[PDB]
């Protein structure tokens, strides 16, 4: 259990810093990607209208 | 990816744009034949109307 709380602590602060370097260069390039999805949702539903 | 993707779907909204409003655009003048040979009939139709009644009001 000691030696999981030391990989806890290792690994973790190794993936929050992963984590939030990634999400810095990535929450912008999701926003990208899921703002572009939405408009999949709307060329769609004008498409049957027509 | 998803921009290649987004793209193709709106050049099929001006396809059905385009193809729709060209079945109206077909359809217009249609109306507009027919609407005036309706028009040339009634015109016809009031003019029987009164003329049977001249010639019957004069008959007397």
């Amino acid at each position: 259990t000691n030696d999981i709380q030391r990989d806890l602590a290792k690994k973790a602060l190794e993936c929050n810093k992963l984590e939030n370097r990634v999400y810095d260069l990535v929450r912008s390039s999701y926003e990208q990607r899921n703002f572009l999805i939405k408009k999949i949702s709307h060329a769609w539903k004008a498409l049957q209208t027509e | 990816a998803l921009e290649v993707q987004l793209e193709l779907l709106e050049k099929e909204l001006v396809n059905t744009k385009k193809l729709s409003q060209g079945c109206n655009r077909k359809r217009k003048h249609y109306q507009m034949e027919v609407g005036a040979r309706l028009a040339e009939a009634e015109v016809k139709f009031g003019q029987l109307l009164q003329s049977s009644i001249q010639c019957r009001v004069a008959t007397l």
